[PDB]
RNA sequence: GCUCAACGGAUAAAAGGUACUCCGGGGAUAACAGGCUGAUACCGCCCAAGAGUUCAUAUCGACGGCGGUGUUUGGCACCUCGAUGUCGGCUCAUCACAUCCUGGGGCUGAAGUAGGUCCCAAGGGUAUGGCUGUUCGCCAUUUAAAGUGGUACGCGAGCUG
RNA sequence: CUUUAAUGUUUGAUGUUCUAACGUUGACCCGUAAUCCGGGUUGCGGACAGUGUCUGGUGGGUAGUUUGACUGGGGCGGUC
RNA sequence: AAUUCCUUGUCGGGUAAGUUCCGACCUGCACGAAUGGCGUAAUGAUGGCCAGGCUGUCUCCACCCGAGACUCAGUGAAAUUGAACUCGCUGUGAAGAUGCAGUGUACCCGCGGCAAGACGGAAAGACCCCGUGAACCUUUACUAUAGCUUGACACUGAACA
RNA sequence: GCUCGCCGGAAGACCAAGGGUUCCUGUCCAACGUUAAUCGGGGCAGGGUGAGUCGACCCCUAAGGCGAGGCCGAAAGGCGUAGUCGAUGGGAAACAGGUUAAUAUUCCUGUACUUGGUGUUACUGCGAAGGGGGGACGGAGAAGGCUAUGUUGGCCGGGCGACGGUUGUCCCGGUUUAAGCGUGUAGGCUGGUUUUCCAGGCAAAUCCGGAAAAUCAAGGCUGAGGCGUGAUGACGAGGCACUACGGUGCUGAAGCAACAAAUGCCCUGCUUCCAGGAAAAGCCUCUAAGCAUCAGGUAACAUCAAAUCGUACCCCAAACCGACACAGGUGGUCAGGUAGAGAAUACCAAGGCGCUUGAGAGAACUCGGGUGAAGGAACUAGGCAAAAUGGUGCCGUAACUUCGGGAGAAGGCACGCUGAUAUGUAGGUGAGGUCCCUCGCGGAUGGAGCUGAAAUCAGUCGAAGAUACCAGCUGGCUGCAACUGUUUAUUAAAAACACAGCACUGUGCAAACACGAAAGUGGACGUAUACGGUGUGACGCCUGCCCGGUGCCGGAAGGUUAAU
RNA sequence: AGGACCGAACCGACUAAUGUUGAAAAAUUAGCGGAUGACUUGUGGCUGGGGGUGAAAGGCCAAUCAAACCGGGAGAUAGCU
RNA sequence: GAGGGCGCUUACCACUUUGUGAUUCAUGACUGGGGUGAAGUCGUAACAAGGUAACCGUAGGGGAACCUGCGGUUGGAUCA
RNA sequence: GCGGAUUUAGCUCAGUUGGGAGAGCGCCAGACUGAAGAUCUGGAGGUCCUGUGUUCGAUCCACAGAAUUCGCACC
């Protein structure tokens, strides 16, 4: 939480120290611009995503491809997304028209918001990464390169660019850092906006995970009319994998279109 | 527990529904025993 | 031709506590008890060695013994597996006795004191707090009293577990 | 006439690939003030996908049996 | 702690009395690292006795307005069936005397006491097995079908090293 | 008559589950009210419930029906785009009276309105499938008004009120002021108005997004109601009457100021917080085309159409259901009343209507409890049952740091009821009267007419005054789920544990899962810090170690020896 | 501020007591909370067989369903009094 | 007619205790600290290279006898 | 009771066709030490439980017996 502002929780005078405690971030209305999520899962019928409890998802930010590049801009505000503990901002750009973009930590001054083929090098939209320098942040990336943004959120996930890697295929990431995948992606710069969000327990509950669903909490305790375990007594005490499918190391994957891997050095 | 019998319209349409008990093949041939071949009536029509 | 060695082999073969309980008959079915009567036990003692102080015959008991009220346990047996439902706190009071004194003899390892068990026989008390399921085992103060076999090991048309 | 070469003459096959297979649940263009859907350029990877048998075990995730009888009632120890 | 093998395991300190009001020399078979561990926030849809609270909580409830039911008027159905005029240990065992008779000889009715008596109802006992047997869950025993999962023919070519 | 009940979050209200016409009454006893029976929606003779505005049509939509062409399909069938269903979303939109047994936004009788034709005068250039404003939400709230509605009495109708009293200081009765027109006030929103242009807005724009100059500040869009307007409009004290004894026939008063408070109005104001409250449309304008000496719409007034219904009894609950006017359930609707923290409780005013078993008796039958001589739980599986103590405030209180908290800890205690300070204090209030001003929902001075603690110095009657209903025992411990709990209604009521971090783990992404035969809908409008395994046991430390065995798998040096 | 501490009909399910020969396959009385939401609250339309939603139950789900209330298979099997 | 005698009113104030802490004694109901070292028994690293040293904060294996690797200021032989 | 191990060097224990008696360890010698252990090289250390029989030959096996000892029978 080491950052400023970090904004800590309260002395022990209640049972919520956390959650989060940050002022100047919610705003209303629910601006022209919007939608929401639809009801439970329904998938027809049978369903297969487990405890549920699904009512209020709720609203969402509508604003995906983010494709306007070399129109300039500037930032009325910053908000939250409580979907993606994400810093997304009011972009204003300059044409006639109002954004909301996925903006990192204090980017607002109204600040000079611009991109695209060598035009700029700035704070900038969705940047095509063949155009621009080397860097440890990029952000965007569009997933394969006319689809969209493979990170819509400002979460602290650094893919950085290298340099000169087998023609354009760079990024040095997470799982697999030979993803290779060419230059001609769009990034936006940068990772981290809201680190606190993330950094810290938002709660035991808090509203995020009992108000509109359920998540978990439950497998293989209780009720032998599910999982391959086990007789009563409280004893279980056997050999019980997660049938027939496995669990603690094995994986998954065989073949697949693009599967671009490489080396994958695992643990 | 709310216990039983009532009656209403709304809730006819998919098992007591008269129509349906028509398109159903299932209803066809009950109907037409009950009152077309077995010298009957019904009349419970509002 | 074979651990087809369940060899007269209905099959090549896949396991369970009736701690869900049942289908038509429900002791033609094996809980403890209701008791036919019990070998192992209580109840009556035999003749005798023995060691009681230093005499058997009171106390007490060697290898030795004859027999019955059914509570041990057990040869278990029925009309009783469509109530044969179990404790053992009393409770309803009752039983006459393997003494439990309160006692009056007959007897003395009794001179009295005190110990010794045993016929004639079952009047009242069967109560105590800190303890645990306590029969059993106590623990302070205890009295005119401070005992005890089960009888289907006193109790669901009378007690909650 | 062979251990075997050089090359002709029969002929195959792993790599190494390029790419009218293909998949388009990626984009431009397009019918189309259109969520299915029509279709051409492109951009991608790639003979991949797909499933149908044979081999391999993996686990009690549907279904199944309750398999002798001998029983001073069963568990054991012994037999036709 | 659901280890405490023996034996009410302990020192006895406190207590009308330690089968503990706890008042720290252990007799530790088959104890504990996420089926974990040294400990604890205020809260009791508080699990367990031990105080001083008020006391009838025992033994002692012998006096009540009173519900009513017996009782007087309306009205009188079944969970379903052994005929009564059914002897209060009775004895005697196709092992249970309210019907094999040794006794005592109990007038007819309250359905008002209604205490052991259709062993009874509420009903295929729960204990429970002849069971050629309903399927009822699991487990490094049997597995099986769907599934997991790679490699291999199927199918989709060779030009070149 | 005369004395009191029950429902007291009324079976108060009209009307929605389609049950359906079984209310007033006129008449009665099986086809039944387990007494009577006169009453029960009983059940029979009349008739009835008067809706242009009430609401569902529409134009319409978030869920979800059906659906071209289809991708597929054994015959079955499934999943869909354009469309089209569709309210419980939203737009237009009934009151003062009077009027019948009823039944009543209807009936009338007046105000005068909504959608859309036509008519005569007037103003005036329009349009649309597309654009823009937002059409639009979630509760607890906060700040100030309007009085709903009450108690007073000036004043107005009675007059001095049967026992003891009463004849100007009392004691009773209405306390009404209709509409739509009319302007605007509380807080609120928002400085005004011409022009010139784009990296903008499905093709366009006198509209909306951004940008560029000129020239003035006091501009613009309403909001309860106060206040009025109407009104020689009514309603009504009370008189003379007729009568079918229901009632209407004539006639007719009185008519002001305050004081305290909502449930409700203003307030899609204005704040405060996030789980982040659904589109078309009414609201209001832009233009495409095409008409363009034609046509369109907005205005005055005259009219027309105002599209099958239902509207009867009935509900926080007897013709639903339960099926014995049932200790089941269980509402959206006027909010009746003082003193109450209050939907904590015995009293009320109605509306239905005291709800068809009570005469009497007074053994033991525990559906109960009490005050007990002695002792104080000397009872046992349940101090089980009967309680009791249960404010504001203090003469002042212990272990204990997660310095919140353990602390209405703990304790016993003046409390009834007047005086005096004060013919009411203090504290809320602001009538007049007098002034000033901008000229009107304007301010300043001023003390009317009401309200009303908290304590002081005095008083003393007891068995008793928190004289009554609402309502708590300090502990001290045994195991620390550490998050309130209502959780497996059905053994335990938790002594189950759902938390929640995380090392590792599933997938470099047509990502894991595939319910469905074909979806690609969850996850996704989303990236391996999103989402799933198998769990986690406040919080903070802490997770030694130990690989023999068996897991977990992962590999390739090389043997067991299959498709190939 | 808070799944506050103490608050109402909208919640259930602690042991009795008049619940068992029923007012009731369930509900109770003078008693008593969770005091705003690990609440429940009602018009309908997707889940229609060996079910399908998980505070995760062997309880459900017609009220007593380890699969019935189906009637068609079928007056089955039948070591059965 | 004034008190004092009293007979009222209430304290100062002794009892009492809601409380529970102070400390002072023995009853020290799983035993660990600093040592005399009546022959203790397993070790045995350092006071010369205590004969392949390691003193100085100390983290750490866990018979520690602290092994064992840095950073010195030479009370550690030299020509390393 | 049946079945089984077992009475084989101080110590732990190996061992058997059925004819030798073994080893880590311990003792002792040889020396290295003033001495001893280690480590060394040599020597030695036996109730083979008893009886009987098979047999060339029994430590062994089978049979009978003692005596420890282990599981199950017992409920």
């Amino acid at each position: 939480v080491k950052c400023k502002p970090t904004s800590p929780g309260r002395r022990h005078v209640v049972k919520v120290v956390n959650p989060e405690l940050h002022k100047g971030k919610p705003f209303a209305p629910l601006l022209e611009k919007n939608s929401k999520s639809g009801g439970r899962n329904n998938n027809g019928r049978i369903t297969t995503r487990h405890i549920g409890g699904g009512h209020k998802q709720a609203y969402r930010i509508v604003d995906f491809k983010r494709n306007k590049d070399g129109i300039p801009a500037v930032v009325e505000r910053l908000e939250y997304d409580p979907n993606r503990s994400a810093n997304i901002a009011l972009v204003l750009y300059k044409d006639g028209e109002r954004r909301y973009i996925l903006a990192p930590k204090g980017l607002k001054a109204g600040d000079q918001i611009q991109s695209g083929v060598d035009a700029a090098i700035k704070p900038g939209n969705t940047l095509p990464m063949r155009n621009i320098p080397v860097g440890s942040t990029v952000h965007n990336v569009e997933m394969k390169p006319g689809k969209g943004g493979q990170l819509a959120r400002s979460a602290g996930t650094y893919v950085q660019i290298v340099a000169r890697d087998g023609a354009y295929v760079t990024l040095r990431l997470r799982s697999g850092e030979m993803r290779k995948v060419e230059a001609d992606c769009r990034a936006t710069l940068g990772e981290v906006g809201n680190a606190e969000h993330m950094l810290r327990v938002l709660g035991k509950a808090g509203a995020a995970r009992w108000r509109g669903v359920r998540p978990t909490v439950r497998g293989t305790a209780m009720n032998p009319v599910d999982h391959p375990h086990g007789g009563g007594e409280g004893r279980n005490f056997g050999k019980h994998p997660v049938t027939p499918w496995g669990v603690q190391t094995k994986g998954k994957k065989t073949r697949s279109n693009k599967r671009t891997d490489k080396f994958i050095v695992r643990r | 527990m709310k216990r039983t019998f009532q009656p209403s319209v709304l809730k006819r349409n998919r098992s007591h529904g008269f129509r349906a008990r028509m398109a159903t093949k299932n209803g066809r041939q009950v109907l037409a025993r009950r009152r077309a071949k077995g010298r009957a009536r019904l009349t419970v029509s509002k």
